């Protein structure tokens, strides 16, 4: 009853978009014929989908989205923990220093040192890497939303794929042991601190110490 | 750090006996300079800048 | 001006000495970049760089091996360099990677 | 003066070669990777010796308070007109001391 | 491939003198880095040097 309840509601909402057979509409939609369960899953949980494209609240609820991903996949899967559930620190890896080799050389790029934000050019950019789960961060790399490259699994192994998922994790969600995080950007920050707080004090007493005339 | 430490004690030297600038005031002439003596104040008042810039 | 030039001396290098052994004779440095052949029929692959030194921080590459939207970067294997078991071996793949015209797109 | 001690603390922990190693130390996300030798110390610095990171946070806010001071002090120079016809070779010697400054700071953080 | 090779009782006169080191199997030959390592430092220690007469 999944393939069934998927297409019900996959033409209510998503045929006015691709189409019936789920080819594409000229001006509409893409293909979405060799996506997998990965894309609709990422897709819809991050809220991009429906829509007329930031991170948003999503309108299926972790069951009609299981459904409409049968169906999609029916005409790249989730991983799914042995009871059945979404997999959530399974897709945690060990080795944090190849993790974090692996994100300088293909993902700092874009986003940041430590996953921060990025600017692209002519309008879009790179989003903050802080609010997505482990199976978010895997169906991302695995299906290349837009503007991001497609990273295949026979070029980027699973193994891999879960250590920089380890890495990116620890990088988001660590404690800074040198005092407050200026914005986690580079000397720009450091320099605004600076001015507005080291030398507006030097030159407060300054003016406290000396005289004026 | 050698250089930039010979280049400050050349140029601390020539304000020390270059004597002072000052602006224009009641007793202020082009001839004198108003203000106090180093040793109660002055160093009293530098030593004080330096704790505080430490701080 | 005896002391000024055997004091300044020691420093200055010729940029344009042919030092780099190529498939054509020695050239100079800024002239190569490790793409360049060396004894004319070479193989040079294109290889990926896996993060890890379990033995191979360098893979070969085949067509089927990405997606008609991703993008690798690639570096010169010339098999003769072997994975880096050995540290004759471990010193070659080190030189591959600090190079500064090393890497190369592959969309 | 504070960056000249807080300078000659940190010469007695740091070793400036290019020679690579391999971590193993404490910060485990970098454990097995390929660096130098100078970055490794300056690791060791920041999480190994008591008080390190705390000094060389000194070191880099000393810095540049230092460049920022310098530049106010110009302006006031400047403005006031204290550059005339007495001062202007101590009017030079302050310009080179800001582009040593300048340099000397681009060299440090490298 | 070795640094370092074991001794027997008739591989030496008897009036020499032999310079030996500590060896542990599981150390092998310096082929690959890991046991490079190993050995340079067996190599490196103020205390390993033995004289066997
Ligand atoms: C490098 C590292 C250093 C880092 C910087 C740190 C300090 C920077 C210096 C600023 C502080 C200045 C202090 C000072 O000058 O006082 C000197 C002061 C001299 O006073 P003075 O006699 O009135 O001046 C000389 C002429 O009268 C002056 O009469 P004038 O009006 O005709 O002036 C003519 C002037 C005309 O020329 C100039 O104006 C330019 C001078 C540039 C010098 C090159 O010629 C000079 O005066 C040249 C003086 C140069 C000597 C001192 C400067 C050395 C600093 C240079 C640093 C490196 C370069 O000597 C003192 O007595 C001070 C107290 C020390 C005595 C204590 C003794 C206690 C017992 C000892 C026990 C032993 C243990
Ligand atoms: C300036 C540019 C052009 C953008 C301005 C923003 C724009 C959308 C609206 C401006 C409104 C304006 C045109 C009409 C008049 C409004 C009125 C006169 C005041 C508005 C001006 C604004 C608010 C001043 C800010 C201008 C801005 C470019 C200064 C940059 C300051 C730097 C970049 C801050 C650096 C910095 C960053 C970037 C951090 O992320 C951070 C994170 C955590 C701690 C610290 C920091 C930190 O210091
Ligand atoms: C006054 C002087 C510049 C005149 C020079 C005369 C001229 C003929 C010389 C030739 C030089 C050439 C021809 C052009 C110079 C332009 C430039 C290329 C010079 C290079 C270096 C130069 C000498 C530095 C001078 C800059 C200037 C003198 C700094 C003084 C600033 C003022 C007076 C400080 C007052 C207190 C302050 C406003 C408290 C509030 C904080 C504000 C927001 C500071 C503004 C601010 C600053 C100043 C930052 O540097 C900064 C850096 C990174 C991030 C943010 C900021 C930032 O917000
Ligand atoms: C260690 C690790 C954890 C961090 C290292 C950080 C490091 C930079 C620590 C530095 C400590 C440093 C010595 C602090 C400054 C001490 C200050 C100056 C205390 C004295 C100030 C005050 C309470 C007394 C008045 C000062 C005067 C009257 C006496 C001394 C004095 C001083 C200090 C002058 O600088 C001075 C400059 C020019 C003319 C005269 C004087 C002068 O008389
Ligand atoms: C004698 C002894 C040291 C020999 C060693 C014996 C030997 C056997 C022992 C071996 C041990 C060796 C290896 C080490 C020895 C010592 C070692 C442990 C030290 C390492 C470094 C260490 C950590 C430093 C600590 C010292 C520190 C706590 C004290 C700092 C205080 C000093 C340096 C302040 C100087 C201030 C400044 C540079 C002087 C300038 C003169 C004053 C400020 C006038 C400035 C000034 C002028 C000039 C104006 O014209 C003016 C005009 C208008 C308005 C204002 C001003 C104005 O302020
Ligand atoms: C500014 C550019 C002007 C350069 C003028 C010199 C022209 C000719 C030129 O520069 O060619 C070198 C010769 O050098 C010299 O005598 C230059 C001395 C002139 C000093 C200029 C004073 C101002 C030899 O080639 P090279 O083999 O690379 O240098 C090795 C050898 O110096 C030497 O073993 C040693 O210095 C090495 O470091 C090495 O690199
Ligand atoms: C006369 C001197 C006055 C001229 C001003 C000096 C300008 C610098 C002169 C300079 O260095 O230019 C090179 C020339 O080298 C040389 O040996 C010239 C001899 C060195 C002259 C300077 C030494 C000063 C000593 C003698 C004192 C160009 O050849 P190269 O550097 O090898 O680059 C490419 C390859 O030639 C390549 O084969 C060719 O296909 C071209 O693409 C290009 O020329
Ligand atoms: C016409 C509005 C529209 C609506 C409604 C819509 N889509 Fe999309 N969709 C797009 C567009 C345009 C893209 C192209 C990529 C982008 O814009 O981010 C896309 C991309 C996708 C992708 C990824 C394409 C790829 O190449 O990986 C999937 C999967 C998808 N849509 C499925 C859905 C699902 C599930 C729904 C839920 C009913 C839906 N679409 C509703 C317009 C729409
Ligand atoms: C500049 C090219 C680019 C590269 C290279 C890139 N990203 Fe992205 N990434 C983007 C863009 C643009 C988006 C926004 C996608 C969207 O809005 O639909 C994104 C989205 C994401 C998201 C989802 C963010 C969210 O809010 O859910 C994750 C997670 C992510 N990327 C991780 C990675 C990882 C891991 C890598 C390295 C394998 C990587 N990215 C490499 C540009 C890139
Ligand atoms: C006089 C002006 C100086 C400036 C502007 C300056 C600036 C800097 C800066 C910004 C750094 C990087 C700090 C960091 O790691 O984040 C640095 C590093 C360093 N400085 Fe200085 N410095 C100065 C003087 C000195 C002196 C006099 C010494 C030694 C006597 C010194 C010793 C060092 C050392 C050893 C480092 C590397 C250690 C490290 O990076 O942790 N500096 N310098």
């Amino acid at each position: 009853a999944l393939l069934r309840t998927g297409k019900q509601l996959f033409d209510t909402s998503c045929v006015s978009c691709h189409g019936a057979n789920l080819q594409g509409v000229p001006d509409h939609g893409p293909s979405l014929i060799g996506v997998g369960e990965a894309a609709v899953y990422f897709q819809v949980s991050t809220g991009r989908m429906p829509a007329m494209a930031p991170r948003k609240d999503p309108i299926f609820d972790e069951a009609q989205i299981d459904a409409i991903g049968a169906y999609v996949q029916a005409n790249p899967t989730v991983v799914r923990n042995p009871d059945g559930s979404i997999a959530t620190q399974s897709l945690r890896g060990n080795d944090l220093g190849r993790g974090g080799d692996l994100f300088r050389l293909n993902c700092a790029s874009c986003h940041n040192f430590t996953g921060k934000g990025g600017a692209l050019s002519s309008g879009k950019y790179a989003p903050d890497l802080a609010p997505a789960n482990e199976q978010q961060i895997l169906t991302a790399m695995l299906t290349g939303p837009q503007n991001m490259p497609k990273f295949s699994n026979r070029q980027l192994s699973f193994e891999a794929k879960k250590d920089i998922i380890a890495y990116v994790k620890v990088a988001t969600e660590a404690r800074q042991p040198g005092g407050y995080l200026l914005g986690g950007f580079g000397p720009a920050p450091e320099g605004m601190a600076m001015w507005i707080i080291g030398m507006v004090a030097a030159i407060g007493l300054a003016l406290w110490i000396g005289a004026r005339s | 750090p050698g250089i930039i430490l010979a280049l400050i004690g050349l140029h601390l030297a020539l304000v020390w006996f270059q004597k002072h600038t000052q602006f224009p005031g009641p007793g202020r002439t082009e001839h004198n300079v108003v203000g106090v003596r180093v040793m109660p104040v002055f160093a009293f008042k530098s030593g004080a800048f330096f704790a505080a810039i430490v701080g | 001006l005896g002391t000024l030039v055997a004091f300044a001396g020691g420093l200055i290098k010729n940029p344009w000495k042919p030092v780099v052994p190529t498939a054509e004779g020695k050239k100079a440095v800024l002239w190569t970049s490790g793409w360049t052949p060396r004894y004319q029929g070479e193989t040079i692959y294109l290889a990926r760089a896996t993060g890890t030194e379990d033995g191979p921080p360098f893979i070969k590459m085949r067509p089927e091996d990405m997606d008609a939207g991703g993008m690798e970067t690639v570096f010169p294997w010339r098999e003769s360099d072997g994975d880096g078991t050995t540290v004759e071996s471990h010193h070659k793949l080190q030189e591959i990677a600090m190079g500064i015209r090393n890497p190369v797109m592959l969309i | 003066v504070v960056l000249l001690i807080t300078g000659v603390y940190l010469t007695l922990f740091f070793d400036p070669s290019m020679v690579d190693v391999t971590y193993n130390g404490v910060y485990q996300p970098l454990r097995g990777v390929e660096m130098s030798r100078a970055y490794q110390s300056a690791l060791d610095i920041s999480f190994e010796v008591r008080g390190g990171l705390f000094v060389r946070q000194i070191h880099h806010w000393a810095a540049l308070m230092f460049a920022a001071a310098i530049m106010v002090h110009l302006a006031r120079i400047f403005f006031t007109g204290a550059f005339r016809r007495p001062r202007e070779t101590n009017w030079v010697i302050g310009s080179l001391l800001l582009i040593l400054a300048m340099f000397e700071g681009y060299f440090g953080y490298s």
